[PDB]
RNA sequence: GUACUUC
DNA sequence: GTCTTCAACTGCTTTCGCATGAAGT
DNA sequence: AAGTAAAGCAGTTGAAGAC
């Protein structure tokens, strides 16, 4: 029963949401094709220019809302460029928090105005980049998934085709069906090997940590004696 | 718990609405106008014109019948007024369609004439058929009277004829006009024609 | 269309103070009347009936089952759409004792 | 689903209920005495297990509802028994109130200000108002006297009404009351709670006595047991302040206990604000009689040379001899020792034989029986999960598996089907001026040639043939397809054409075992006369999985242009080129169009 | 284990909406997702 | 009695037997393939107790 | 009839309070698949009942391929009803909606 | 192929006459049975066609029993069982052997000693076929796109010592 | 109390064989005094006294019993005789369900005689349009096993009490082992024939075990 | 026949019915004939003129 | 119900 | 420093109950 | 003959104010 409702937001039968919006993109898999790869669109621009018609579509949306908080967005994120977000201020919520990319034009994701501003910063090539910017605009709010669609029997099935090609036993810790059925549906508890991974430092070396995993690693008592022998 | 249980038996039974005697002319004013809610569907071929379909669908044969909500005989439908499914003073309107069947649900009222008959009321009739244990009343010609052998007093008796129907004397002897005064006992539409029943001793 | 319009479709009869399908009756009409569609649940026995002077009937919730018993009640009844499995589903559900009641609309 | 005839209700919302000792005597028509369903020379008996009233049996007429087994609806019966009995679909749940209720004092072992506390906290859990609901519990302020308790109970009142007010008030929640993912939790745990609940611990606070411990049979007769030296001794100091148990003492223990804690227990069995205010009674849990299904759920069903009566007609037969001889049991005590042994034998056997109908993994260890008769819930869940048989996926009509075959020059959405797959499918058209010229065609043709029609149907919802009419009759019938109704009762109707089959249709496919968005693609036809079976595309296998060693998929036809058109433009092929797991289209030619393109676009070919 | 989680249900007596699709699958209307999360009007020029 | 048994296929064993499976003892040769005749005259059946056994060992 | 008039009371208010104006709306104002097929199939059943056609037909005999065809001209006289899950709906008049 | 179909008279004198009565019953079907209630040997018989037409001591009439099947196919012989008895006792069970057209089309699997498969797609004659250049017409084509995954090399090497084996 | 048999109601402590079950249980006094007969046995031609009865067919059933009573001494047996062709009519046209379609064949017979047949021996079905014809009605399965007990109650008085089992089945077109069930559940009792009563009609005594007759011992068993 | 094409599903009375006199029927009737005449409802017409004969003269 | 077979 | 009332506790045993898609005989 | 886990049970389980 989970579904993508009328507002971009995943809800469920009786009301409830899972996220805000579907993976915080909301594009479908069927249009994700071309959104990594900006010569596609570059190298066939008048082509999808004509079928996608912005000039229909200028007068129905508005642009500069969402490009001047996305020009804020941008700077203020640029400026600190330098630590993570456990003392980072979010007073500039990105331009999904408050606007849905199906309301008007400019709302985007980050990773693709990141590589958009990545490949027009490697990008020296007549046409211009302003229409070339409101072209993929368009296209990236195109691709917006249409609220309504059963996106879970999607999700289960994404999980459920690579079920009948991963089934194989062995292809130290547990791989394949019996660690997927495990976690998924088993009620996972304390499991037969359970594993944790610890990075390290870069002063320390290999020299030092086998001292750290011989003190660490729990002996059992019987395995210092030799042989058992009473009379 | 005792009255408890009569409470909703006796809210079911109760008459809204009485007709008393007016101008004492003999007859009572029975012909009331009750506004009622009916919840109908349409139909795709007079979707230019709803009113109209309804009109012609369940309005046009639901006339000249009784009913069991009203509980009387309608006599003419006034005031069709529709009801839109948003907030609105334009003569567009929309209507729920059912997504199953290409016919739409609206829920309109109007106001629709009714005549009921009580139990121990009079009324009009005048001679429409003359037979040993049955008289013909036409209560305005349109609405079709019985009785019974056992309503009639015994003084009023009945002579049968010989020429070319059943002649009746009653008790002084004379005859009267077609215009009857008349009481109502019973009321029966069941059948292909509305027909009251009546008695004569009060 | 794939499961209730294939082969499960029927227009049953739902009462609304009763909120059930297999507890109505198709009585017998009588000599005049056709078309009698009644409720037993919502019926109680026309013995018990009786009265604040005593109220009449209008004669149009007086009705004879088969068997000649005589009940009032349970006169308002529609016909909405219900799958066959259940009304087999109703009625193995009350039969290990657990009631079922629907409600439809408007009302 | 004729589309004539509309639908004139909808069915939004469900309750469930319970039945009540006041209308389980009025929802029958006719008691069931006689332990036989039906006598010899073949015909039911009055009374019977297969009555007549109860509804129609063998093409009889039915004594109640005055109809043929086609018409008639069924009716509703009963069966009425000794002693209330218990029910294990209940017995798990109020056994907890029967081993917790107090047997002299008629209260919970708790303490009223305990019981109120849950009861009141539980009366503001039933709206939105989880923050007040643990606001509730941090008050106290002011063995000891009462009145200070007095004045608590009234605190509970007075902030439970001015927080329920505020919230009825603004905007928080309506009359109905608000249900969500998360009140349900905090209900469940707070019962569950109760069930871990002074249960595992001793004295009752509101009464000081040893009451004995209720020692569980398990699945049936609940049995107390015995006292100890400090139990007794108790019960000698209590004064200046294995025995099997009937079921009228319960009857009347958790009568009165009910009526006494009316105030929890309104909404311990309640989820929803309670508008009506039900009063709930201990007859819900008890029952007194056995409703039975109507004959016609009930027909005899006969495989080859065993002929048998349904499987709930054993059960039930043996609850109704057994009645009868707990029944005439209490005639020889009328008419006044071995026969008190056997009438608890009576008690345990008639128990015995209710939930042997109600359940089959509690009595009798038979001997190899190889299996066991399915009376409700075995029957319900066949290999647990019935529900999945049909109350999930129907037997779905209008079907056509067989063989599958690849075609080439086919535009990817094209399926060869042959006219003996054809001539039986079929599909509904309304007639009007719309396809005057087309219809006229499809009738005057018939059932023996494509294109043709199978039935015509009139506007009274009548059902005419022509698979037995010659052409002389599909002449009288082609010129009657245009024709104004009878009456204006059916003018906006009209006759709907069941036709074979055109290339403009919309066809579905399924390919079993489906596991994935893609094994599941709807097309249009193209029929060939040629041959049998069925044909395919290069490129709808790839999606599929399917091959073509033996591999056969299904054909399935809508019964209506909406379907056809969600199955043109969703369902269609060109909508599932790509899969929504990963972006990888699947589809595309394998192997041969592609090892010979190889050959085609080289520098080696001219 | 539809028993055990009737006797769940019914000794609570709450109330269902048969909003999801497998409610809506035994009695249903249309569903509660894709197309049938919603409803149509027809609008006609006359009063 | 040995009618039934080879008819129906379990035995009705009024002591047991040995082996723990009570079915799948006898099969039909609906005589279409030469090599199915002899293949049947030779059949080893690991038993029918080991068809809903886990571990493919 | 005074119950009725308190029912009739407060789905008037539930009604008009649950409505939404042509303002307050801010939802995608694109023509989605699930409401053309919607539209294409409640048209196409509306039309093959004799209903008042906005285009001439030239020889389609087709159901689909003439809802298609009004919904190219956006001759379509349907109103798209949309739900919200918190019980609110939005009026879509697909006069002012545009097809991709 | 065969399906061998039964008949049987009372599943206490008999009730069932195999064969007619006495009293009127419908001609134009006895191209079928004979004057016994026996089939002919030899015969096309179709669904809605009768095999067991016999008389009736219950009802005194002439009641059809046919065939349950599409399956337009022939008959082999009427054989006549019955049980031995000191008293003579009239037969009362029939059998009757089939025979059905097994004519190979498409949807049916032809397969090989090797492991290879495969469904008789569309039946095409030598009109477009690859024709040899001493006159022989290739009846069958498999596919070369199965030997990279399939592996069956063993129809390689027998076909050429087929080759050798048949030249 | 079963409450209920579909035998009809029958005595016990009679003392004769025609009086085990009176004639009035057949015909109640309201029709029975309605049997103008008496003008039947002036009459010699044997064709002239069947044109006249109820019910004609193809067979000769009727005038099997006919054959040997023709004094006024033997009114009983003939007054039941005459009731004999109005009776079997219902039985063959169990199809029809109204009366004004089933007077059609029955040349004018009583209508008080086929009126209280329809109150005893068919299911009442109601209706306006119906009762202004005639009385309509309906025979479900139930009432087929009930008239099966004037068919085998009335023929002992009439062949004197020795019903034969074999050419009862062919006239009533019944199965055999349908036919003796009946009598066991009207009170007879049914078993094979004697070396007297099997020289009565002509067959071979070899069969005389298998080929059983019908027969009443008074007092009526309990 | 007593089916949803025909007979309303839901039929409920609005108001308390307010009582009304006997000369309205004439005003009421002679305007409802005119705008109707602008199969089985013409005897539905035979009838209403034969009760709107009643109350405006004799025969 | 038991057995058998199709990817 | 001893007599008193009162709220838990963690592990063994029992049980409720589980686990392909379809079809032909 | 296989796994997974909730319910009930009992010996440990002794813990906390007043006089
Ligand atoms: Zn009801
Ligand atoms: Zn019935
Ligand atoms: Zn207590």
């Amino acid at each position: 029963g989970v579904h993508v409702s009328y507002d971009n937001s995943i809800r469920d039968a009786d009301g409830t949401l899972v996220q805000f919006m579907y993976g915080g993109d909301a594009i479908d898999i069927t249009k994700e094709s071309h959104m990594t790869q900006f010569e596609f669109c570059l190298d066939n621009y008048y082509a999808l220019l004509k079928k996608y018609n912005p000039s229909a579509l200028i007068e129905h949306l508005d642009v500069e809302s969402a490009l001047k908080y996305s020009k804020k967005t941008l700077k203020y994120r640029k400026k600190h460029s330098k630590e993570p977000h456990y003392k980072q201020s979010v007073k500039y919520d990105p331009v999904l928090a408050k606007y849905n990319p199906a309301k008007y034009l400019g709302s985007v994701s980050e990773n693709f105005q990141d590589k958009l501003e990545s490949f027009l910063d490697k990008n020296s090539k007549g046409v211009n980049e302003k229409k070339f910017r409101a072209l993929m605009q368009l296209k990236y709010m195109r691709s917006l998934i249409n609220p309504g669609e059963a996106v879970g029997i999607i999700a289960s099935q994404s999980v459920g085709e690579p079920s009948t090609q991963m089934t194989l036993n062995t292809f130290n810790v547990t791989l394949g069906i019996p660690r997927l059925r495990e976690i998924v549906m088993t009620a996972s508890a304390a499991i037969k090997t359970p594993q944790m991974t610890l990075p390290i430092w870069n002063d320390v070396s290999d020299e030092q940590a086998d001292t750290f995993c011989k003190s660490i690693s729990k002996v059992l008592l019987s395995e210092v004696i030799d042989k058992v022998i009473v009379t | 718990n005792e009255n408890r249980e009569t409470a909703r038996f006796i809210k079911k039974h109760k008459k809204q609405v009485t007709n008393p005697i007016d101008e004492k002319n003999g007859t009572s004013n029975c012909i009331v106008r009750v506004p009622i809610a009916l919840y109908v569907s349409l139909a795709p071929m007079y979707l230019e014109n709803p009113l109209q379909g309804v009109m012609k669908q369940h309005l046009n044969p639901l006339v000249m019948k009784y009913n069991n909500k009203v509980g009387g005989v309608v006599l003419g439908y006034e005031g069709l007024k529709i009801l839109d499914a948003d907030p609105l003073d334009t003569s567009e309107k929309l209507i729920k369609i059912t997504p199953d069947t290409p016919f739409g649900f609206t829920w309109c009222h109007v106001n629709l004439y009714v005549w009921q008959p009580q139990v121990g009321d009079v009324l009009e009739g005048y001679i429409f058929i003359q037979s040993a244990s049955h008289i013909g009343l036409l209560i305005h010609d349109a609405f079709n009277a019985s009785i019974k052998k056992n309503n009639i007093p015994v003084d009023w008796t009945f002579v049968h004829n010989d020429v070319e129907l059943g002649h009746w004397v009653d008790s002084n002897g004379e005859p009267i006009d077609g215009k009857l005064r008349f009481t109502v006992r019973n009321v029966h539409t069941t059948g292909r024609v509305v027909s009251v029943d009546g008695t004569l001793i009060s | 269309d794939r499961l209730l319009n294939s082969s499960d479709y029927t227009q049953a009869s739902v009462c609304r103070e009763c909120g059930s399908i297999l507890t109505t009756q198709q009585s017998v009409p009588r000599i005049g009347s056709i078309s009698t569609v009644c409720c037993r649940r919502c019926s109680m026995r026309f013995e018990d009936a009786k009265k604040g002077e005593k109220i009449f009937i209008d004669d149009s919730q007086i009705w004879e089952d088969g068997q000649g018993n005589k009940f009032v009640g349970g006169n308002e009844t529609t016909t909405v759409a219900i799958p066959f499995v259940l009304k087999y589903l109703d009625s193995e559900l009350s039969a290990m004792g657990i009631r079922l009641r629907y409600n439809v609309e408007p009302k | 689903m004729d589309i004539s005839k509309p639908v004139g209700s909808e069915i939004t919302s469900v309750d469930f209920g319970i039945l009540t000792a006041k209308e389980i005597r009025n929802l029958s028509a006719k008691q069931i005495t006689n332990p036989t369903v039906l006598d010899n020379l073949g015909h039911p008996v009055s009374g019977g297990l297969y009555d007549l009233a109860l509804g129609a049996f063998l093409r009889n007429l039915c004594s109640t509802c005055g109809l043929d087994e086609k018409f008639c609806p069924g009716h509703q019966g009963h069966i009425e028994l000794p002693v209330p009995c218990y029910n294990p679909l209940f017995f798990n749940q109020l056994y907890i109130y029967l081993r917790a209720s107090c047997l002299f004092c008629h209260h919970f072992r708790l303490k009223s200000v305990e019981v109120h506390r849950y009861a009141c906290k539980l009366r503001l859990l039933q709206y939105g108002l989880i923050d007040e609901s643990y606001k509730l519990d941090e008050i106290t302020l002011g063995d000891i006297s009462s009145t200070l308790l007095n004045e608590l109970k009234s605190k509970r009142s007075e902030y439970v009404d001015m927080a329920i007010a505020k919230a009825l008030s603004d905007g928080r929640t309506t009359e109905r009351g608000s249900f969500t993912a998360t009140v349900n939790d905090e209900r469940k745990k707070l019962v569950h709670e109760f069930h871990k609940k002074l249960l595992s611990r001793g004295k009752c606070d509101n009464c000081g006595m040893f009451s004995p411990k209720f020692r569980k049979d398990g699945f049936t007769k609940i049995f107390e047991t015995a006292l100890n030296e400090k139990q007794i001794t108790n019960n000698r100091v209590k004064g200046f302040i294995s025995t099997y148990i009937l079921s009228t003492e319960v009857k009347n223990i958790l009568d009165t206990v009910f009526r006494k804690e009316q105030c929890v227990l309104q909404y311990v069995f309640h989820s929803r604000p309670n508008l009506s205010r039900k009063l709930v009674k201990a007859d819900s849990f008890f029952m007194d009689v056995l409703v039975v299904p109507p004959t016609r759920f009930r027909l005899p069903s006969k495989l080859g040379e065993e002929v048998h009566e349904n499987s709930q007609n054993q059960l039930l037969s043996k609850v109704l001899t057994t009645s009868l001889l707990i029944r005439d049991l209490n005639d020889d005590l009328s008419k006044l020792r071995v026969i008190f042994s056997r009438l608890m034998n009576a008690f345990v056997t008639i128990q015995n034989d209710v939930n042997a109908f109600i359940d089959s993994t509690k009595a009798q260890g038979r001997t190899s029986g190889k299996v066991p008769i399915p009376g409700v819930k075995q029957a319900l869940e066949k290999k647990e999960g019935l529900f999945r048989k049909h109350m999930m996926g129907k037997r779905v009509n209008y079907a056509a598996r067989s063989v599958i075959s690849p075609d080439p020059n086919i535009e990817t959405n094209e399926i060869g089907v042959p006219p003996v797959f054809a001539v039986k499918l079929t599909y509904p058209e309304p007639v009007t001026a719309y396809n005057i010229a087309e219809l006229r065609q499809a009738v005057i043709n018939g059932p023996d040639k494509w294109p043709g029609a199978t039935q015509i149907q009139n506007e009274d919802g009548s059902l005419v043939s022509l698979i037995g009419m010659s052409v002389e009759q599909r002449k009288a019938l082609a010129n009657q397809l245009l024709t104004p109704s009878s009456n204006v009762s059916t003018h906006t109707l009209n006759k709907k054409v069941y036709r074979h089959i055109k290339n403009r249709d919309v066809v579905l496919m399924n390919r079993q075992p489906t596991l994935h968005k893609a094994s599941m693609m709807g097309h249009k036809v193209r029929v060939l006369p040629n041959e049998k079976t069925l044909r395919l595309h290069y490129a709808n296998t790839g999606a599929y999985n399917a091959d073509f060693d033996g591999d056969e998929m299904n054909m399935h036809f809508p019964q209506n242009e909406n379907a056809r058109a969600e199955a043109l433009n969703l369902a269609n092929t060109d909508s599932q080129y790509l899969t929504p797991t990963s972006g990888s289209p699947v589809r595309g030619l394998i192997q041969d169009h592609i090892s010979a393109g190889v050959w085609l676009t080289s520098k080696d070919s001219f | 284990t539809t028993c055990q989680f009737l006797t769940k249900a019914v000794l609570d007596n709450e109330r269902e909406q048969l909003d999801s699709p497998s409610a809506r699958i035994v009695v249903g209307k249309l569903n509660n997702v894709g197309t049938g999360s919603f409803d149509v009007l027809a609008k006609v020029p006359n009063a | 009695k040995m009618q039934y048994f080879l008819s129906t296929g379990n035995l009705v064993s009024q002591s047991g037997l040995d082996l723990q499976q009570v079915s799948g003892y006898t099969v039909v040769a609906e005589k279409i393939n030469f090599y199915r005749f002899i293949s049947h005259f030779r059949m080893v059946h690991r038993g029918s107790f080991f068809a809903q056994l886990k571990t493919t060992t | 009839p005074e119950d009725f008039q308190q029912h009739e009371q407060i789905r008037r208010k539930t009604l008009k309070e649950k409505a939404i104006p042509k303002d307050q709306r801010a939802t995608t104002p694109y023509m989605t698949k699930y409401e053309r097929a919607r539209i294409l199939g409640t048209r196409a059943l509306q039309i093959s009942m004799n209903a008042p056609v906005f285009v001439d037909l030239e020889g389609e005999t087709d159901p689909l391929r003439i809802a298609m065809k009004e919904l190219a001209e956006k001759k379509i006289p349907l109103v798209i009803r949309r739900y919200l899950p918190d019980g609110s709906f939005e009026d879509w008049s697909v006069e002012e909606l545009i097809v991709d | 192929m065969y399906k061998t179909e039964k008949v049987d008279l009372a599943l206490d004198p008999i009730t069932q006459h195999f064969g007619f009565g006495n009293d009127e019953w419908p001609k134009e079907w006895l191209e079928k049975l004979d004057e016994d209630g026996l089939p002919y040997i030899g015969t096309y018989v179709e669904e809605g066609d009768p095999i067991c037409a016999y008389f009736d001591d219950t009802l005194n009439k002439t009641k059809i029993k046919t065939y349950h099947s599409s399956e337009p196919a022939y008959i082999e012989e009427v054989n006549l069982i019955g049980d031995e008895s000191n008293k003579f006792q009239e037969l009362q069970t029939v059998s009757i052997k089939y025979r059905i057209r097994r004519t190979p089309q498409i949807g049916d699997k032809f397969s090989s000693r090797h492991g290879q498969k495969g469904v008789c797609s569309r039946k095409w004659p030598t009109i477009d076929m690859p024709f040899s250049e001493t006159g022989i017409q290739p009846d069958i084509i498999i596919n070369p796109h199965a030997f990279p995954s399939r592996m069956t090399i063993g129809m390689f090497v027998e076909s050429l010592a087929g080759k050798a084996g048949a030249l | 109390t079963s409450n209920d048999r579909p035998t009809p109601l029958a005595n016990i402590d009679a003392t004769d064989v025609e009086q085990i079950y009176p004639i009035e249980s057949i015909i109640p006094k309201k029709e029975l005094q309605f049997i103008r007969v008496s003008s039947i046995l002036k009459e010699a031609d044997k064709e002239k006294k069947l044109e006249l009865f109820p019910y004609q067919n193809n067979s000769k059933y009727v005038a099997k019993k006919l054959d040997s009573l023709t004094q006024p001494s033997q009114m009983t047996k003939l007054q039941l005789l005459y009731y004999l062709s109005l009776l079997l009519g219902v039985y063959e046209n169990r199809r029809v369900n109204n009366k004004t379609k089933l007077l059609e064949r029955l040349n004018s017979p009583p209508e008080i005689l086929v009126d209280g047949i329809l109150s005893r021996f068919t299911v009442i079905k109601p209706g306006q349009f119906g009762r202004s014809k005639d009385r309509s009605y309906f025979i479900d399965p139930q009432n087929e096993d009930k008239i099966l007990c004037y068919i085998l109650a009335i023929i002992m008085h009439l062949d004197n009490f020795i019903v034969e089992i074999t050419p009862l089945a062919h006239e009533l077109n019944l199965k055999p082992s349908k036919v003796v069930s009946l009598f066991r559940v009207l009170g007879a009792i049914v078993k094979g024939a004697t070396v007297a009563q099997a020289e009565a009609f002509g067959i071979p005594k070899s069969t005389a075990a298998s080929y059983k007759i019908a027969t009443m011992k008074v007092p009526f068993k309990l | 026949t007593a089916t949803t094409l025909n007979t309303p599903v839901v039929i409920h009375a609005t108001q308390l019915p307010q009582h009304v006199s006997t000369d309205e029927v004439l005003q009421f009737l002679e305007s409802f004939i005119d705008e109707k005449e602008n199969t089985n409802l013409s005897s539905s017409i035979s009838q209403l003129k034969r009760i709107q004969r009643d109350f405006k003269g004799l025969p």
